[PDB]
């Protein structure tokens, strides 16, 4: 890899600089390099990894949606034929997006997840695995779409099982996992009732645990509870 | 796209 | 080039799609491919070229400024030594920025400018040449900084001479050229009085020519006059 | 950076 000659600590330092400069492709390449050093990631380092790739794939998802909308418009009735270009360029962006998802899933599989023993790391990485299979599922149309969806579901489910056994209901990782799994149910699995039930139950159980928290943890947890409520307002 | 997931951009 | 096998019209069509998707690196690569077909660019195509590279280099300039600020902070008194990483990464971004500027200048030199006979195209490309030497000058610190500054000045000056002979004082190209040349004077040439004089005289001469314009051209011209006034308010 | 040039981002 191109980062093989740089010190792990320097890769982490430059990932943080790239974040400040809003250079998220650089940030992701630095954190990929850090992961490939082979040592486990600290909590702060895990969040750098997630932020970097989330911003990269988020730009690609936004672009793919714009191009997909145009492509569907061009396939309507009375729409003038304009050649293969829209499909070609949507396919180009889609392939780049799938490449980023495969890269993240490859890092989790080699070898972040198998080395993660603590609940906070293991749940974090399994949520990530579910997330990036979900982004693959958003663009999937072929014979393996069902298998991609089930890989997202399976990763989210293992993360949920661990989070419910090992973490309090206000834990931000647990909350963010349930938020995203709920959107998986609504958007990918065509199960809006499961999505609503998960979001409501997650919100209610966190509400009842807030009294145990410090002011700073209370702010951390209520921020994500508000996102659960935002989705519930969207959906009901 | 109006649904909220984490991390956010 | 990687775009050598794609039709000119498809490159233009995909540049417009990339703009809608806010994929400006793609947009720039498509327009580079279109330029390298060797035919002159229409007015709309020239503006696609400018928008694409402006957005690419604008991201790099913003990033370079963030990193340069951090680097200067680390070179202050009492600032803890943190190693070569900040300088290295600022240099990485700076080199990528210079590469983009060199690419644009190479397109203008091979062979956009020498084929541009009409005032609207020739002034557009000479302004671009001045702009991208100006972005090189913003990061220049070595023995050729003076020569880089003079290349920006020379290109802007030839563009100004043609624009004053061949275009009305409200022409948006002429106005945008004077706007940018004025900022060159203020920021690069350390000549704020020249900057102010150019912006005021440009504004006043456009004001007196507005009566000749249609409602749509009036809106086009006054939009850029407002930018001249914004700078004057900053500077006085 | 507060000065205005064209094109703008
Ligand atoms: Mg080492
Ligand atoms: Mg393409
Ligand atoms: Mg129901
Ligand atoms: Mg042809
Ligand atoms: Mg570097
Ligand atoms: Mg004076």
């Amino acid at each position: 890899g191109a980062m093989g000659s740089m010190e792990r600590a320097s890769l982490i330092q430059k990932a943080k600089l790239a974040e400040q400069a809003e250079r998220y492709e650089d940030m992701a390449a630095f954190m990929k390099g850090a992961v490939e050093k082979g040592e486990e990631l600290s909590c702060e380092e895990r969040n750098l990894l997630s932020v970097a790739y989330k911003n990269v794939v988020g730009g690609q998802r936004a672009a793919w949606r714009v191009l997909s909308s145009i492509e569907q418009k061009s396939n309507e009735e009375g729409s003038e034929e304009k050649g293969p270009e829209v499909r070609e360029y949507r396919e180009k962006v889609e392939t780049e997006l799938q490449g980023v998802c495969d890269t993240v899933l490859g890092l989790l599989d080699s070898h972040l997840i198998k080395e993660a023993g603590d609940a906070e790391s293991r749940v974090f990485y399994l949520k990530m695995k579910g997330d990036y299979y979900r982004y693959l599922a958003e663009v999937a149309t072929g014979d393996d779409k069902k298998r991609i969806i089930d890989s997202a579901r399976s990763a989210y489910q293992e993360a949920m099982d661990i989070s419910k056994k090992e973490m309090p209901p206000t834990n931000p990782i647990r909350l963010g996992l349930a938020l995203n799994f709920s959107v998986f149910h609504y958007e990918i699995a065509n199960s809006p009732e499961e999505a609503i039930s998960l979001a409501k139950t997650t919100f209610d159980e966190a509400m009842a645990d807030l009294h145990t928290l410090s002011e700073d943890s209370y702010k951390d947890s209520t921020l994500i509870m508000q996102l659960l409520r935002d989705n519930l307002t969207l959906w009901t | 796209r109006l649904t909220s997931t984490l991390p956010a951009l």
